DNA sequence: TCGGATGTATATATCTGACACGTGCCTGGAGACTAGGGAGTAATCCCCTTGGCGGTTAAAACGCGGGGGACAGCGCGTACGTGCGTTTAAGCGGTGCTAGAGCTGTCTACGACCAATTGAGCGGCCTCGGCACCGGGATTCTCGA
DNA sequence: CGAGAATCCCGGTGCCGAGGCCGCTCAATTGGTCGTAGACAGCTCTAGCACCGCTTAAACGCACGTACGCGCTGTCCCCCGCGTTTTAACCGCCAAGGGGATTACTCCCTAGTCTCCAGGCACGTGTCAGATATATACATCCGA
């Protein structure tokens, strides 16, 4: 049947966990799932380059932050920074 | 065994469409000379990306252009699509 | 800048009182403090904006930013989204500390006798707004003519119709008097960006009367409704305050 | 004797009414023979998915409505409520196509 | 050995795992450290959660409870940042934000 | 009628250990301080003396704001606040020029 | 005495500054602003003089390029001088803001 | 901390730039609006130098820091690396 | 060398080395990088070329950056291909609009 | 030092072969410099999200070719891709 | 479209080989028009053909006709991008080289001055005339008389010409100086002329511009006049400027 | 000065590699500049796309899209060979003269 | 100055289908592990950024006469909007035909990879000629009559 | 026509960066095993293409007319040009030393790999969100 992974059943989640009372569409659910794709292909790109830029070979967690803090404006790279330190301290302390 | 060549249908796009797309874009008073400009703007918009997604249909040795093609050829165009896959 | 006075650099910090001291407190009395803008009523869910510290309720700032400009209710400052403010967590439970009551509803209706109880006790200066009768959705207005304009002793009648919407949407407010000004239609409409575009949730008729009043002291000639007025206003100034005189002394005395 | 706007009230009635709607303004099968015969130039007996019709359609107007923004913008920017070819070729001049 | 998804130790919803072969099998890099996938994941599900806010108040004005294209162009064409985010974007079936000049208003 | 032994802690700065002469509060975090307190202490440490959370990246002061709204509560709530601060201040440029 | 038309020793400007290569903004000020820039994101910055000549190359490309796009919008309506609505128009249809 | 220098931007030397754009004639009012224009670009440009700056862990930034940054921002510049 | 079995100036083993490098894919292909270090050799020899008329235009033997700018906003497909590009040292083409040349 | 390349030489020599009555200053040269790196990122960079999106994890001369058929516009793409059509088949002659 | 073909030319006989040998005379003036280039006004040298337009031009004498002007074709003015819109034709050379042996490696810029004079003598324009001062080929005088039905017919007018070091990549500078009452005709002597200005060929030649001035004269452009005095002049219309003009220029010329 | 050769020596650039003829309404494809006559050409490429003398393709899809009427060479096959326009012109007429039908041709 | 003709905002019955959740299933993610190695980090050579005289002079400021141009007012005129009648074809679906995308198993030619090893290419030194510099004078646009 | 700069032109000269040689380091070349991606014939079936009468929405055509593009024009005014005066960018350049480059080296961290298994998707199914439509009431535009 050759299963094509999608991203459907994580925004549908947080959808639940912003707005447990409200619904989603087929399309809007396809173009969620393009920006989240677009979104990560930026990063992780902006993470590459960031990586070859200083002769490093690994992508850590500070060549994403970086991106983020050179891809998203304002408030909004404030946040994410904020959401991505509390994910990665959390994992690291829960082993 | 079957082909078929097809001339002028860039009048096919019609004065009340090109209106219409005129209205939603925001316009009270429309030109006569406004037609023709936008019938040449989209017929060099669509050579253009329509161009790119057959190159990319037959890099992928197809005879069958998807819409993931018209999804990259737009994207490389800095007009990124969303909601037809990507 | 934010350089210390002689008296900042070696200032006494004032100790806290200790003894069990109460103290009687009153709704009148931080009242303009704990009050938000928008709805006119208690603050709940404070949420502050971050570049000029203002405090507004979380759905009224919300529906704010969403039905409408993106300043700021009150200053009018750039205020691009929820992520420009931050939610004051000190000030809420300061609020329902003093306050064990809290809010209630936050309807249109509210706010207009909200706005009506804000105009009993403290009317502003030759202006006035009431309801015609039963109805809160239709008003009256009356401001009288200021002293420096050229409509000393006017008197002018005016219609106030509030939306549904309230205060998120400007109210429709309109002239019944016949009156001489470059701004003014000669039906009753206001040429007014308050009116129209520049409206802010935190606006009241008084604000917006003042504004009218003030409008009268200075015309704006820039983008008129009656454009030989403002010819006349911009050309010449005798004929100008002649005429409006004449209108007041005959359409409004 | 009959009942007429005048010219400008439908205008503005029409630009209301088609900024709240999102559906696809321009023919569909018009559009298709236009996309059919630009690309016979490219590629010989070429079969298309209707999705990709469909995304070059959307692309399509959405350029062009983004077009007719900026376009009214220069039409206002010289002072006229009406859009000319003068004002096409400057949005498509600043904006680097032209 | 009782075994936990990386997205439960990270306290998220989007997959950490997913995100993880994403990049190793992206040609982004010979090596990646164990925080870019959680810390990616984190971003992404943030910006899910910031669009799909906006999105549910747009679609609440409208007085539908499903969030339609529409809705999605509302929040994110309001939203200045969202905007310059996606700014090279165009949202499918997503239509125009309701604008009108002052000079084209009736006199 | 509230016991004021209650209200102390939201009008208390944790710089000076008494109430907001002059409240001036943090952007980022919403905390609030005394000016006088919290001027010369972002002369050493950028960041918050309680959440910790960075202030700016070089100039804290482009962070900090008078809280007007503030201080006037904790005016019009302390008995006598405002008459003791104002006396002590012309007090003090009482022997200076 | 000896006079010249409005217009002409500007036209003569013109010419002259379009056929030559050199940059236009002095060099000194403008370093000064970089630096003065560059101090709200990090503290006691050193900058190469390749960056800053790039800095400047990159500036005042900027601002010819958007000079043009800006007395285009200045002809478009029928005017010949320059107006900050005409670069309010330049920058939006750019897409800048 | 450094002064305005925002004035350092003098008239003639934007005089000059309009002259190398082709602009005949110049209004007052344009002058205040090109030192603004020029101090967005140049804040946005040099945040995101500073910032490649910053992820090298270095303490002096390089042309190369803004190379990438006008690349990144679409402005690709020749002459200096990349 | 590969450079000289495919008749290029460009090095082909450099350029497949750069490939090999900087993450673009798992195998890289043998005929890749004689095909890539061949069209580079193209574009620098048409550019070489025109600046090189252009700087014959200015009475020079040694090709500064204006020649170069000169000779790719004078192509309209080298215009295009380096459309968000600036070339440091290159100034602008000389143009003045008709309705700025003096009248009266 | 660590030996700092570039395509000096290589521009030189067909800058020679063009012209050969005529040099280029160093401004100029790292300008070339700095086109032939960014043609290469541009290509090799297109052609790898070719490989990507067929699933394919090969960048043959293939790739290259379509991905120059994308980025260079008009009669710059055929001569180009004739170029390179001609160069591989020369090291097919001769391997 | 358009090459479908007709009722004679789907069955046309092919047109037989003059195999007999024969010789065939040609004058070097016999086919001047076909081996000319239009640029240098010489015999064509390693010949480059526009793909659009199948025109014909010198190497060297197109791409620099390309590199400083419009990019457009020299002759019909169809546009070409740059130097790879056209392609070498070495059927040209070698007919050239079987005809004229003689491919003569001097070109520009005194040489198509004087090629042009020649050109000049030989059949001037209608009533026209243009020829150098004095020994300096590059600042010419010409004279231009009234053309009939006119409201300049009669009379002479006297203008100089300055021809550029990189003619004729360059258009000329010409400036009348007999003081004309005309829109696009300037009081310092500078002309409006779009075809001296931006929309310039380097396959125009003096007599094309002295003939546009002469077609100028009779219904001139007030779209971009030089003087904005004349544009009411013309807004009378055709009535009074027949008796502004001809008394104003044509009482100060004949 | 007045020059004189042999009309077989000009005459492999005058003549036709589909007819073997002289060209008659010369027709030039341009991704190769090689010139046929209108008719042969034009029916040559209804069976292949690609050049009958050098196999370069004409077109990608409509090869119709790459070929020019060439005036020039046209007029010079006029000039040279002696009599030709003469032999064709009376051809058309004489084809026209049993058939009434479309004269502009 | 205002009431009636348009058509937009609004309300609610009602059938339809796509949103949404249950389920067997299968593969990708998790867990325990070793050890090669990129990266951390203290150490150290030394390039390049930074400060600051003071002395110059071209460049930046300030001011003033005034001429070209922005801009508000007005009017001849035509191009475009509004509305109804005629007419073109888009949209509908009903459906058979099969091109060709998609998946699978098999055979096999492609390229990474370790290894041996020599020159291609970069850091570096030096004579020299392109070119910036320089000043007398050719001369060509400009402004007034 | 004629005065007056001001760009261009021409012969001379001081200067430094372009170009060629050379020491030599290290990356490209030569050559062979082998895991494996890629070529490819073979095969299931989704989905694209042609078909084709029909209700009718919509494009089209056209007459009437008024808001609006456009040329004309008088008047306030604001940049232009230019001499004088004020100001700091520019330059030579020795000198303190931050700090970027490089190197030697211990080691934490991630690729790599076999296994267990449940998270994730395709599939099936019931119904509520919403499209739908008759039907209100409503805000809004405009002439006698
Ligand atoms: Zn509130
Ligand atoms: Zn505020
Ligand atoms: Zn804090
Ligand atoms: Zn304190
Ligand atoms: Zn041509
Ligand atoms: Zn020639
Ligand atoms: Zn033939
Ligand atoms: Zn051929």
């Amino acid at each position: 049947k050759t299963r094509k992974e999608s991203y459907a059943i994580y925004v549908y989640k947080v959808l639940k966990q912003v707005h447990p009372d409200t619904g989603i569409s087929s399309k809007a659910m396809s173009i969620m799932n393009s920006f989240v794709n677009d979104v990560f292909e930026r990063i992780a790109g902006e993470a590459s380059r960031l990586a070859h830029y200083n002769k490093r070979s690994t992508i850590t967690s500070r060549e994403i932050q970086t991106a983020v803090r050179l891809l998203l404006p304002g408030e909004l790279a404030k946040h994410a920074v904020s959401e991505g330190t509390k994910a990665v301290t959390k994992y690291t302390s829960a082993k | 065994r079957h082909r078929k060549v097809l001339r002028d249908n860039i009048q096919g796009i019609t004065k009340p469409a090109i209106r219409r797309l005129a209205r939603r874009g925001g316009v009270k008073r429309i030109s006569g000379l406004i037609y023709e400009e936008t019938r040449g703007v989209l017929k060099v918009f669509l050579e253009n990306v329509i161009r790119d997604a057959v190159t990319y249909t037959e890099h992928a040795k197809r005879k069958t252009v998807t819409a993931m093609d018209v999804v990259y050829a737009l994207k490389r165009q800095g007009r990124t699509l969303y909601g037809f896959g990507g | 800048t934010w350089e210390l006075s002689l008296y900042e650099l070696q200032r006494t910090p004032q100790e806290a009182i200790t003894d069990g001291l109460e103290i009687v407190v009153s709704p009148r009395s931080l009242h303009s403090e704990l009050m938000c803008p928008i709805c006119l009523d208690m603050l709940k869910n404070t949420m502050t904006t971050k570049e000029c510290l203002h405090r507004f309720c979380a759905d009224c700032i919300i529906t704010a930013l969403r039905s409408g400009n993106k300043e700021c209710p009150t200053c009018r400052k750039k205020l691009v989204s929820k992520r420009s403010l931050r939610p004051d967590p000190n000030f809420d439970a300061l609020i329902s500390k003093i306050y064990p009551s809290g809010s209630g509803s936050r309807s249109a209706l509210k706010r207009i006798n909200k706005e009506l109880s804000d105009l009993a006790r403290d009317p502003p200066a030759q202006c006035s707004a009431g309801p015609v009768g039963d109805d809160m959705f239709h008003w009256q207005a009356t401001i009288m003519g200021p002293n420096d304009s050229p409509y000393q002793g006017g008197v002018f009648f005016l219609t106030i119709h509030f939306p549904t919407d309230y205060p998120f949407k400007p109210p429709k407010v309109a002239f019944t008097t016949r009156i001489y000004h470059p701004n003014i239609n000669s039906n009753g409409s206001i040429c007014l960006d308050i009116l129209r575009s520049q409206w802010s949730p935190a606006l009241t008729i008084s604000k917006v009367l003042l504004s009218i009043c003030s409008l009268l002291c200075d015309p704006n000639p820039d983008d008129p409704l009656v454009p030989e007025i403002a010819r006349i206003y911009k050309t010449d100034r005798d004929k100008y305050n002649r005429i409006s005189r004449e209108w007041t002394q005959k359409y409004a005395m | 004797k009959p009942h007429r706007y005048r010219p400008g009230t439908v205008a503005l009635r029409e630009i209301r009414r088609y900024q709240k709607s999102t559906e696809l303004l321009i023919r569909k099968l018009p559009f298709q023979r236009l996309v059919r015969e630009i690309a016979q130039d490219f590629k010989t007996d070429l079969r298309f998915q209707s999705s990709a019709v469909m995304a070059l359609q959307e692309a399509s107007e959405a350029y062009l409505v983004a077009l007719f923004e900026d376009t009214n913008l220069c039409a206002i920017h010289a002072k006229r409520v009406t859009i000319m070819p003068k004002d096409i070729q400057l949005a498509r001049r600043i904006r680097g196509e032209r | 050995a009782k075994a936990k998804t990386r997205s439960s130790r990270a306290g998220l919803q989007f997959p950490v795992g997913r995100v993880h072969r994403l990049l190793r099998k992206g040609n982004y890099a010979e090596r990646v450290g164990a925080g870019a996938p959680v810390y990616l994941a984190a971003v992404l599900e943030y910006l899910t959660a910031e669009i799909l806010e906006l999105a549910g108040n747009a679609a609440r004005d409208n007085k539908k409870t499903r969030i339609i294209p529409r809705h999605l162009q509302l929040a994110v064409r309001n939203d200045e940042e969202l905007n310059k985010l996606l700014g090279r974007v165009t949202i499918a079936q997503g239509g125009v934000l309701p604008n009108i000049q002052s000079v084209l208003l009736p006199k | 009628r509230i016991k004021i032994t209650e209200l102390n802690p939201h009008l208390m700065c944790v710089l000076c250990g008494g109430y907001f002469i002059d409240a001036t509060t943090i952007i980022e975090c919403l905390h609030s301080f005394c000016k006088t307190c919290i001027v010369r202490y972002l002369e050493t440490s950028k960041y918050c003396p309680i959440c910790d959370v960075q202030v700016h990246k070089t100039r804290p002061l482009l962070n900090i704001r008078s809280d007007k709204t503030l201080q006037d509560i904790v005016y019009k709530l302390v008995p006598g606040l405002f008459k003791n601060e104002m006396k002590r201040r012309r007090d003090f440029y009482a022997a200076h020029p």
